[PDB]
């Protein structure tokens, strides 16, 4: 009924509300802590800050924050990417406000006791080796580490040799730099904005501007390979995306839609996807491949992933890579361009259907222009694209310094020089 | 570990706003795209 | 007394022999092969089969080959380096036989039984973490596997995810490849050659043709970087050095003394070390930097290794290679020359003048060349290198693909663009 | 683990023949260069 509202205050926080109709509402304060604000010297401490949601603050213990929540059957997500850290609260409608203060304690009353913090320590570990059983997730991650040299190409996941050495004054300083209120953007999904405000105006005014841990973005094309004994071996290839929120970018999401094999269909095969059929052609049976697309404030990421055998991995890549070759030898016909788009218009649309989607894609936008665009909107932008644009920009794919990172044995995986 | 012979395949990376998205929960816990 | 004397068969083992006057006698058995015999599915077998030396064989129980040469006092290394695989033997005049008897059974009759082979895996660890404690080997292994693309960039030791999958089959199959007639070399330091000969006929003739592993070479330039938590950091920087006994490699071994700082004496600072100088003069205090030189048959890997601190890294990297450009710009007066020269010809005789080095140095130049060259004609050799010469090889380095590997806090290490 | 704090530092590899020659023995055991 009544459509969302945002709020800029004098601190530069970001607020916004939809009294919804259902019965459950979701607070979640996004803080614009990502893992690109380590340096050599604090890298993993957002991994550990991730992993310490429920340790003592200042108003609540670490017990009475666990049961307390599960008291009321609340949930308290802290997800986190390379440039945000969305801290999600979850709970019923009569409940946000015995939630909402433990929120607020998590989050500006952090107490990180040296004998807690060293408890979880080992969790790190955990944490990190269950992640890492997706060869997604090392793959991904080593992308990131070897496109960047500085600050996007840190990683989620603490690193080995870090672990229990992240100490609490990491911890807290983090903490104080980067959790602050230019950065931050409140966002409820069943809450009154009146009242969100007031809570807003009366918590989260703390002081710290951007950069205090070295921020800054920059591209430089690299490798980075993983031998395994696995059969199967996976690889990434990627040049500079364009940036977020901007028009070259937008292009590439359509162009990545023209290529982009993620199944729409159960048990079924692509009849769409290029790069599927081109790949398809020249491969063998099993095997499988997607159109990669990222995109981050100050740079971006596009290219392909590619899943293949030992003795496939070249042939596939490069096959791959031809295709992608095609659109920007400029062969595209008009019809294609036109189902990519409404492809990924209908995602988009999909992506905000659901409360939690919603949330994230408000919170998202907060962070980066100070607003809310409605889809509509957003839906024009896309379709705005030029048939030609998207060959244009997969060019750019082409004559863009190459970035790989493949996993499994490799033998037959191509390299810079390769293709 | 699960066996990943046949043509099911089916995972890269790719969203909209959230891209290598990984959430830690007090209670559940994942890695996305 | 009586030279040396060496022999190629029917079969093309070499085999040399020298009766010394003095009391100890050390046979060892040179096979061809190198880490760079493996493949993608063989890597880590070489080091294994390294360690298994003491497994039960054919003529002789794993107890016995100790026990033996307990009996006796004698010392059984098993050496190997990416290219060859010296099989050494000491002991005493009178046990040479006794011991004899030994090196055959261990290189000719190795019986890899799954028990046995199995209890040995773990070993593997415990080798390779004690190995691994000298930054020196895991950045000069990054070296080699990010300089080359295929054969010599495999490492030494066993790669984590190998070790108790090395299985009895692969093991059986590396000796039956690669132990064979044709890449052998006996090399006896107190032994009778007409007696070794016989010996030599009687147990070292098998066939195999080399490259069954799959032999060649090729550089390509990359970078290795391995983020740590130490102060200091070490990097080496190399390129394409000239290959093995040939008039450029000889060449940058005397281009490499100019600048190579191997301290001769304790508690010394190089006054000679042009790199040392000009480094430490744009250097911080507490800095250590040297020359780094390496050459195989069928490729090399000249230029420098660093050990700096966190923020010293790139102004110490940077420092050593201008310097070098120097010597490139053609800036290298001849009383430098000829100091480096004598260096060289100093060291070279000292590696000789020991037992183990002398059976190094001929069993060595048994797999390459055919025959030994005497001290002198190497003398000679080098000495012919021309202080134009040096120079042109360091217009070399400068002008051909880069490739670093470097480890520590790397938020002050230059990148390939960087310099 | 030993400690490399001071000038003494005086490492980096470079032999004739040999380069970075990793041994095994029955007995002793070491990495050279």
């Amino acid at each position: 009924p009544q459509d969302l509202e945002f709020t800029r205050l004098p601190n530069g926080l970001v607020i916004a509300s939809l009294e919804n109709y259902a019965p459950a509402s979701r607070i979640g304060l996004f803080i614009k802590a990502g893992s690109r604000y380590e340096n050599s010297n604090n890298l993993g401490t957002s991994h550990l800050l991730r992993l310490a949601s429920s340790l003592t603050t200042k108003g609540a213990s670490s017990f009475k924050i666990t049961r307390g929540i599960e008291a009321v059957g609340g949930k308290l997500s802290v997800t986190s990417t390379r440039e945000n850290m969305a801290y999600t609260v979850e709970c019923l409608r009569d409940d946000v406000d015995i939630l909402m203060e433990f929120l607020l304690n998590v989050t500006t009353a952090p107490e990180f006791r040296r004998w807690e913090v060293a408890a979880l320590q080992p969790q790190l570990r955990i944490d990190k080796a269950v992640a890492l059983q997706n060869p997604q997730a090392h793959v991904i991650e080593n992308l990131h580490a070897a496109a960047y040299r500085n600050a996007l190409a840190n990683s989620l996941y603490c690193p080995d040799y870090r672990i229990g050495k992240v100490t609490p004054v990491e911890l807290h300083d983090y903490v104080q730099n980067h959790f602050t209120s230019a950065r931050m953007a409140l966002i409820g999904l069943g809450v009154s904005h009146p009242v969100l405000k007031q809570v807003a105006e009366q918590f989260l005014n703390i002081r710290g501007g951007l950069g205090l841990s070295g921020a800054k973005a920059k591209y430089h094309g690299g490798e980075i390979r993983e031998q395994n004994g696995d059969s199967l071996v996976h690889a990434a290839l990627v040049a500079e995306s364009a940036a977020i929120g901007s028009a070259e970018a937008n292009a590439f999401s359509v162009l990545q839609h023209v290529l982009g094999a993620g199944p729409h269909v159960k048990r079924g095969s692509n009849a769409t996807s290029s790069l599927y059929q081109a790949v398809a052609k020249g491969v063998h049976q099993p095997f499988d491949v997607s159109a990669f697309n990222a995109s981050y404030s100050d740079s971006g990421l596009f290219g392909f992933y590619t899943i293949s055998q030992a003795a496939s991995a070249g042939d596939v890549i490069k096959a791959a890579y031809n295709q992608v070759k095609t659109i920007a030898q400029g062969n595209l016909s008009n019809p294609d361009v036109q189902a990519a788009k409404n492809k990924l218009k209908a995602g988009y649309l999909m992506s905000v259907e659901s409360s939690e989607g919603f949330l994230d894609e408000v919170g998202s936008q907060a962070l980066a222009a100070g607003s809310y665009t409605p889809p509509s909107t957003v839906l024009q932008q896309i379709d705005a694209v030029a048939d030609a644009d998207v060959i244009n920009a997969a060019k750019k794919f082409v004559s863009g310094r190459k970035s790989m990172a493949a996993s499994g044995n490799l033998g037959h995986t191509p390299f810079i020089d390769e293709l | 570990k699960r066996s990943v012979l046949c043509r099911e395949s089916l995972r890269g990376q790719a969203a909209g706003r959230p891209l290598v998205a990984s959430v830690s929960l007090n209670v559940p816990a994942s890695v996305r795209y």
